[PDB]
């Protein structure tokens, strides 16, 4: 089909110009929620 | 080979003294029950039967039931087929028609 | 000229018949997904008597990502940029089985917090 | 699968909300529960090198069937994946409840698995009806009053609510997540307190409509997975 | 002299002891059960129900291995402990007069075999073997109504069946068992609030407390909810 | 062993019920693709639920696995309603089994499930690649080409039976009858895992 | 003869009894399909419980196997109206020093399993308005063959031309 021809047309991204043994890490995620609070909705350890 | 009668066979079965149409003794389908002996009954004998093929008396040809009473012999090329009738196309079809109803 | 991939695809297609979905290619070669698209196109280009064709995902998105089953039709993706070819299937249906694969070599994008044995 | 390449740049840390494995309780036994849970382990150990995940049970996956519901560790995972939560405490994955306050240095967002509003939206409603644009505003209401939505709430033999922890809490988020609607719905409404974006992510057999959320200009982006 | 719904088999131990599948006309099918006059008193309902199902099974298809698996299933229900707990409700004439239907429910058994004939509290909140037991007097009192009424004339010993049965991931198993009886208890709460809807006007949120405070001595879901809430204290 | 005939039971469940699905001997709307019929399936195999029929199928598999060394070749026979002539004879093998050896090594759960998934997918492939004309009026029956058996006389010789396990065993020898003993034959890719050599082919007419 | 006589005579008597039940020459519920097994088979073996009729077919199969040594092509036709063609021709073709007792005893299972495969897979034209007649040689007939007896010394072609 011409779907394969679209892949034939798009030869510009040979490898996306990534090293590809380099992981480009994406996010500097903060996640302040995880450690320094009790979760109210969570169980009680003495109850469990 | 002149046969016997047509519907009056039932009357003939009444005539020698048998039940005209037999109504079945309730039977164990599983033979591990009956405490694996027909002798287990009350003060009088009830001799409760079993429709499973282990506890069946054979067909009584004349005055004798017959088995081979001999050694079964192993065969080298032999195809063995299964004897239970499978559920049909019609049974599963009517069962899936029964699911909306 | 990367036929080093192609025979490895050939056993998994033929000598046993479990389909490749993506992950066998990334396990074998650790090539790019664009390069994997090129490789699967090359396998499609150099097809000789495929038992049945693959269906592609489409790179052109328009807030839609759909596996194509109306193969002749163009299902809401009319001004199409491209397609990523994968899921080459012997069977009637496209189901693989899913398994853990080596990923420390193969992870294209790593974790924002990398896991610690601790 | 690449949008060349910006989809990876937008995507953050994986967030499921409820519905980890669909099953019905009266038809299930031991090994078919582990079949779907180990295939969930296959999925999560497949995606865990790529994207870190935050997981929550609570409507039809195993739960207390309450809004405060104990999230079940060590059962969703095979032995390959079981040792990661021992190795990494809460970073790459942790068990969180049906509500959770995910805070990105003060971008607090609330989750709901959906049952809390879906029972109101379909199961127990004879009245208050003048259907996505109707049911979108039911969880707007449930956000506004912070109130008792469901029919069997908090459902605990010991310590249900100790005058600190309402199941629909009192501290307000910037986005509430609710799940498993027929269609997609994503509006934003501003109140006198804060601004709140409405998130109704659909059930996955109802065409998915899978969503980006927040945190650049507080903007959401769905994509049709079918 | 009418015809009046003859029976295909008939159990015939005594005077005024009928039971058969009665049916008035040949065009009818699934012949009506007849329970007139029958010897099969207080009349604790489980004996009547198992005798009815046993006769229904013995009489629809004329087979006894299904009776075997049904009676063995019922002895598992008593033994392992899946008890509906309306199965045994005795009542002395201790206070015409209706100072009766007193709370006395002997399915409980005895922990230490200490209290003589004092399985009295029908809603006693404790663990498993003070709600179900195997070796007692009422296992004799449940094995005699099949044997005397039905199994005498057929000769099969249901007492031999009782003698044959009287002797003969795990945290995830406990978890999925908690899910099983949690969904069962929520279904019981659903049944109870739909039952208790007649006292609210249309409200549903206060339905839970009124559902929990229903106390019948005789209701076929209430005792299951009692043992459901007996489980949740653990 | 114990785990290996569980794998044989699941493999034969997949094989038998998949042949039942692709021959349209039961309506396809009753079938649904699944992983759980009493155990863990390797693939999603279209299985109709129909508890009499699945009782029959696990019955037949527990019959065939009961002998487990006489059988060198389990098979499935295909018979029309029109004639008793064989339409297809799907070949399976119980050759060089672990269970006859009773070797503990080796489990290789993922590897044996891998080769089972391969043989199932080959069965899928050569079950769509023959066409669909006269899609109804087909039935099912079993056949076993086995090397050294005869058990059917165990009903006889005035035996007195006491235990349910040998009640089952007498049902096993009761259910099986020796028959009296080509046109086309097509290749199928078998599983080639070490302890479980299942060299499976197909026959046409 | 030569030691196939006993299992051949019980095979024809049980074949006649199965024809009598499953094509209802007599009333279908006028039988006992419960307490008799013919060979080591699962299925029901419904012999007429009539002593005079079991003696009648006893003498029938005993005399046809008395004339076995020069017997001609065997059949059974069920007749009430004009059909004039054989229904179930289990042709007894006389062969002839092979020692086959166990194997032929197994072989009469598959003959009788082909019989029941012809019997349970068989339509219904009319209830009880038919009568059988053993004979040695319903709009339209139909051809159907069943299994052979190659393991047995005597081969039985077991044709059953229904209607
Ligand atoms: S337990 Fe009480 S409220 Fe519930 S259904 Fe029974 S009678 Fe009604």
């Amino acid at each position: 089909h011409m779907d394969a021809l679209l892949t034939k047309f798009n030869e510009d991204r040979s490898l996306q110009d990534e090293n590809l043994s380099q992981p480009r890490t994406r996010v500097r995620i903060v996640d302040d929620n995880l450690y320094n609070k009790s979760n109210p909705f969570q169980l009680c350890y003495k109850k469990r | 080979e002149p046969p016997f009668g047509y519907q009056d066979i039932l009357n003939k079965l009444e005539d020698e003294g048998f039940p005209k149409i037999d109504y079945k003794d309730p039977f164990f389908s599983n033979p591990v029950d009956l405490e694996n002996k027909p002798y287990a009954y009350a003060g009088k004998r009830f001799e409760i039967s079993s429709t499973h093929v282990s506890t069946r008396i054979p067909v009584q040809f004349g005055g004798e039931t017959v088995s081979v009473y001999n050694k079964p012999t192993f065969d080298m090329f032999s195809s063995w087929k299964y004897a239970l009738k499978p559920p049909t196309y019609d049974a599963v079809q009517k069962w899936y028609n029964k699911v909306p109803s | 000229m990367d036929q080093k991939a192609s025979y490895f695809i050939n056993e998994k297609l033929f000598t046993e018949v479990k389909p490749v979905l993506f992950t066998d290619l990334i396990h074998h070669l650790k090539i790019g997904p664009s390069m994997a698209k090129k490789l699967m196109f090359d396998y499609y280009k150099q097809t000789t008597n495929a038992k049945y064709n693959c269906v592609v995902i489409c790179c052109y998105k328009d807030q839609t990502i759909k596996i194509i089953h109306d193969l002749s039709n163009i299902p809401q993706q009319d001004s199409i940029i491209d397609c990523f070819i994968y899921a080459f299937n012997p069977m009637d249906s496209f189901i693989p089985y899913y398994d853990i694969i080596d990923q420390k070599d193969c992870l294209t994008i790593k974790n924002s917090y990398e896991l610690k044995v601790s | 699968i690449n949008n060349k390449i910006d989809d990876i740049s937008l995507i953050g840390r994986l967030l499921i909300c409820g519905n980890s494995v669909d099953f019905d309780i009266k038809s299930v036994n031991k090994d078919e529960l582990m079949i779907s849970l180990t295939e969930f382990s296959k999925f999560l150990h497949n995606i865990l090198p790529s994207i870190s995940v935050d997981i929550m049970p609570g409507t039809n996956d195993p739960s207390d069937k309450s809004l405060p519901q104990q999230p079940f560790h060590k059962s969703l995972f095979d032995k390959s994946l079981e040792s990661y939560f021992n190795g990494s405490n809460k970073e790459i994955l942790n068990l969180v409840t049906n509500p959770y306050e995910f805070s990105y240095n003060g971008v607090d967002v609330l989750a709901v698995s959906g049952k809390n509003i879906n029972d109101i939206c379909k199961y127990v409603i004879p009245s208050n009806d003048n259907d996505i644009e109707h049911r979108l505003d039911l969880m707007e209401c449930t956000m506004k009053w912070q109130n008792i939505a469901p029919t069997a709430p908090d459902t605990l033999w010991c310590y249900p609510y100790t005058d600190k922890d309402p199941f629909v809490l009192d501290k307000w988020p910037h986005v509430y997540i609710v799940a498993n609607q027929p269609y997609f719905g994503t509006r934003v409404v501003e109140i006198g307190g804060k601004n709140i974006k409405i998130i109704s992510v659909p059930e996955f057999s109802s065409t998915g409509m899978i969503i980006l959320l927040d945190l650049e200009t507080l903007e959401a982006e769905t994509v049709k997975i079918d | 002299l009418k015809f009046e719904k003859v029976y295909h088999p008939s159990i015939l131990i005594s005077k005024k002891r009928y039971v058969g599948f009665s049916y008035e006309s040949p065009s009818q099918t699934l012949p009506i059960f007849d329970a007139k006059g029958i010897e099969t008193r207080d009349g604790i309902p489980a004996q009547q129900k198992i005798i009815e199902k046993c006769i229904r099974l013995l009489f629809q298809t004329k087979d006894l291995s299904k009776i075997k698996k049904y009676l063995q299933n019922e002895f598992f229900k008593i033994q392992i402990g899946k008890v509906s707990a309306q199965d045994f409700c005795f009542a002395k004439e201790v206070k015409p007069q209706y100072k009766e239907r007193i709370p006395y429910l002997v399915v409980k058994g005895k922990q230490g075999q200490l209290l003589r004939e004092r399985c009295v509290s029908p809603e006693e909140f404790l663990e498993g073997e003070n709600l179900e037991l195997d070796s007692e007097y009422y296992i004799n009192k449940i094995l005699i109504p099949p044997l005397d009424r039905l199994f005498n004339l057929i000769g099969i010993n249901v007492g031999n069946w009782a003698q044959e049965i009287v002797k003969s991931t795990t945290t995830l198993s406990f978890l999925i068992k908690k899910l099983k009886r949690q969904k069962e208890y929520q279904t019981l709460k659903t049944v109870c609030r739909t039952c208790s809807y007649r006292y609210t006007s249309d409200a549903g949120i206060e339905n839970d407390h009124i559902a929990s405070k229903c106390n019948s001595y005789d209701c076929p879901v209430f005792y299951s909810r009692v043992k459901a809430e007996r489980y949740l204290r653990d | 062993n114990r785990w290996v005939e569980k794998w044989l039971r699941v493999y034969l469940k997949c094989y038998i019920n998949l042949i039942l699905f692709y021959r349209n001997v039961y309506p396809p709307q009753s079938f649904d693709y699944t992983t759980y019929q009493s155990f863990n399936l390797p693939q999603f195999v279209p299985i109709n639920r129909h508890p009499a029929l699945i009782d029959y199928i696990e019955e037949l598999i527990l019959d065939v696995l009961s002998k487990l060394t006489h059988v060198y070749r389990f098979s499935i026979c295909i018979i029309n309603k029109k004639n008793d002539l064989c339409i297809e004879k799907y070949v399976l093998d119980f050759s060089e089994l672990q269970h006859v050896d009773k070797d503990d090594q080796i489990i290789t759960e993922t590897e044996v499930f891998d080769e089972f998934r391969s043989s199932l997918n080959s069965l899928i492939m050569h079950l769509e690649k023959l066409p669909k004309v006269n899609d109804d009026t087909i039935t099912f029956e079993a056949v076993i080409n086995a090397i050294e058996l005869e058990l059917g006389h165990k009903l006889d010789r005035n035996r007195r039976v006491d235990s349910l396990e040998e009640k089952a065993e007498i049902e096993r020898d009761s259910n099986w009858v020796k028959c009296q003993e080509k046109i086309k034959l097509t290749s199928l890719v078998g599983s080639d895992v070490g302890p479980l050599i299942i060299h499976q082919f197909s026959e046409k007419l």
